[PDB]
């Protein structure tokens, strides 16, 4: 038989056994821990050794031996707090989901602090972000940090 | 809501660096870490590594 034993590490401590065969594609290493974990694939994401595996790709195309090791990485959802930097020095705390605009993110801040939206930038790893995304349009994560520039307003 | 202390930034850095062993990785985790002082949760920071958010 051309089967194999693999480990997939969770963030958990959790170590869940897998059979698969070198010929499996991620995708369906995806459904055996949905069979095994009950995970959704969709919130799957898997690396062996730094690496982040792709759904159409094989274990062989990966070079992934028998009694490899493989970490799973869950994406988060649901509502998060996110933190807001200010050049005075505040830190302002957000509640936000996900899907929250720029702009609604911008219109929490005015709730907080009075500061219009319009005099607001949102930063986010060095970029400016655009009013018509959403929070995980940039990839903005549970506890992050945003820093907040006040543009020059006439009033 | 509070930032992490220098162990708490240990544990998360010891842990990362077993998901992302290679050397350019390893100077992006600091960075992440140094930019986002109140993430605790290893999926999120993951998240910053996997997508190059830092």
């Amino acid at each position: 038989g051309s089967h194999m034993q693999i480990f997939v590490k969770t963030l958990t401590g959790k170590t869940i056994t897998l059979e698969v065969e070198p010929s499996d594609t991620i995708e369906n290493v995806k459904a055996k821990i949905q069979d095994k974990e009950g995970i959704p694939p969709d919130q799957q994401r898997l690396i062996f050794a730094g690496k982040q595996l792709e759904d159409g790709r094989t274990l062989s195309d990966y070079n992934i031996q028998k009694e490899s090791t493989l970490h799973l990485v869950l994406r988060l959802r649901g509502g998060m707090q996110i933190f807001v930097k200010t050049l005075t020095g505040k830190t302002i705390t957000l509640e936000v989901e996900p899907s929250d605009t720029i702009e609604n993110v911008k219109a929490k801040i005015q709730d907080k602090e009075g500061i219009p939206p319009d005099q607001q930038r949102l930063i986010f790893a060095g970029k400016q972000l655009e009013d018509g995304r959403t929070l995980s349009d940039y990839n903005i994560q549970k506890e992050s940090t945003l820093h907040l520039v006040l543009r020059l307003r006439g009033g | 809501g509070s930032q992490r202390s220098s162990a708490e930034t240990s544990e998360l850095r010891e842990a990362l660096l077993k998901i992302f062993p290679d050397s350019e990785q390893k100077l992006k985790i600091d960075q992440i870490l140094a930019a986002h002082p109140y993430m605790k949760d290893l999926n999120a920071l993951s998240a910053l590594v996997l997508d190059g958010n830092s």
